[PDB]
């Protein structure tokens, strides 16, 4: 839909500090404001400015351009997630290799749901992504330091939800039957699925796939999902 | 299989025969199937687009 | 007359699912059935063949 | 109250699992080839006789 708490702010000086919160409301606030964004560019990327002033997470583009989810403001984004001590996000490994299809010229941070945990990609300070989004090309939009909510690209709809673990054993089953009912697929990104003494080009795959907190993903394709409220104090 | 660089136009000999022969190159799905190609974005000046 | 039961969620949108038929049915109301009001709730349904 | 249909069940093969995370989106894979190349095309050593 729209914004959930507030607009964004405007953000008038150069780079302004962020200060630590810890009650639910103004993390969604400060999410709302695409401030968690800035902060992972100021961790590790150390980009110097803000992006998607008075956009909000609401106008994020992605590259399937039909969201349902887009319309449901109270699921979290595995950014989101990540924020909040959910999972572990992983640095930006050069090993791995990023689904292309969606055009990087213009954009400036792009995230991508690996099979082994969640990377980000992005560029540093007045530079932005090509065409092919292979090197950070110089950018004169970029020199302001302010930048637009469209540069930004979530790879693919998925949202995250509290768990509950889970023992060994039925994720060994799900394991076991999930690659039991995909004969063909045999290497994920460099790691060993299956056996079939030989590897081969690598081709996309369409699958949907789900995480229960451990090493690699778990693939199925026959799934039946049902949604539950609980009135829960937590929402 | 024709090679050219976005901006430049064609490409010399040494890209388009590292791109045929090794296989780490980048291209679209029909010349990942049939050759192999290597998408990871990695520190690259320029690279001749294949289709 | 709207058939077209896919609400970006389902699995039709893939190369290994084949063919169906985007159907739909109806439910139970309360919190037994899953929801806060005594009102039918709509239950959606794809079904499909393998090999 | 935020809007949103709550978290999300999903059961496989007659067991409930709660996730962390449930999406879909692309990822690169391999696939199986087999190439035979004439296995066995033709190789038999036999012989004739007439009663
Ligand atoms: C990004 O960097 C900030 C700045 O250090 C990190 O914030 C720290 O988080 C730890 C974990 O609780 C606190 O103990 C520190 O006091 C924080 N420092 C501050 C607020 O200046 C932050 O964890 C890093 N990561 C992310 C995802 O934001
Ligand atoms: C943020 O604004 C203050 C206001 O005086 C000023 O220090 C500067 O413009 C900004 N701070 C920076 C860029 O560190």
């Amino acid at each position: 839909s729209g914004p959930i708490i507030c607009a964004g702010p405007i953000h008038s000086n150069k780079s302004a500090n962020i200060p630590h919160l810890l009650g639910y409301s103004e993390k969604i606030c400060q999410i709302d404001r695409l401030i968690h964004v800035s902060s992972w560019l100021r961790n590790h990327s150390q980009f110097q400015g803000y992006v998607g002033q008075r956009g909000g997470r609401s106008q994020v583009s992605y590259y399937p351009a039909e969201n349902s989810y887009s319309r449901w403001s109270g699921l979290l984004s595995p950014c989101d997630a990540d924020w909040l001590g959910m999972l572990v996000v992983k640095k930006a490994k050069g090993s791995d290799m990023i689904v292309p299809g969606p055009s990087y010229k213009g954009k400036v941070f792009f995230e991508r749901p690996t099979f082994d945990g969640y990377v980000g990609w992005g560029c540093s300070s007045g530079k932005s992504r090509t065409e092919s989004g292979e090197l950070c090309s110089s950018d004169s939009g970029t020199s302001s330091g302010l930048l637009p909510s469209d540069r930004v690209l979530w790879i693919g709809d998925v949202a995250c939800q509290p768990m509950t673990p889970i023992p060994e054993e039925t994720f060994l089953e799900l394991k076991s039957f999930s690659q039991s009912e995909f004969p063909d697929i045999c290497k994920i990104d460099g790691v060993v699925f299956n056996q079939c003494e030989g590897e081969s080009l690598p081709q996309p795959f369409d699958v949907a796939w789900m995480d229960v907190g451990h090493s690699h993903k778990i693939i199925m394709r026959e799934h039946k999902t049902k949604w539950v409220q609980e009135s829960s104090s937590k929402d | 299989f024709v090679c050219y660089k976005a901006g430049t136009g064609p490409c010399s000999e040494s890209e388009e025969k590292t791109c045929k022969t090794s296989g780490s190159c980048r291209g679209d799905m029909q010349f990942c199937k049939v050759a192999g190609c290597e998408h990871g974005e990695e520190a690259s000046e320029a690279k001749c687009r294949c289709s | 007359s709207t058939s077209n039961s896919f609400s970006d969620d389902w699995a039709g949108k893939m190369d290994r699912a084949g063919l169906g038929f985007s159907g739909c049915s109806d439910g139970c109301g309360g919190a037994a059935c899953g929801c806060f009001n005594a009102a039918p709730s709509c239950i959606f349904w794809r079904k499909w063949v393998e090999n | 109250l935020v809007h949103k249909p709550g978290e999300v069940v999903v059961s496989y093969g007659g067991m409930r699992v709660r996730p962390k995370c449930y999406g879909f989106s692309r990822m690169m894979a391999t696939l199986e080839v087999n190439p035979p190349e004439q296995r066995t095309g033709q190789c038999t050593g036999c012989h004739l006789e007439c009663i």
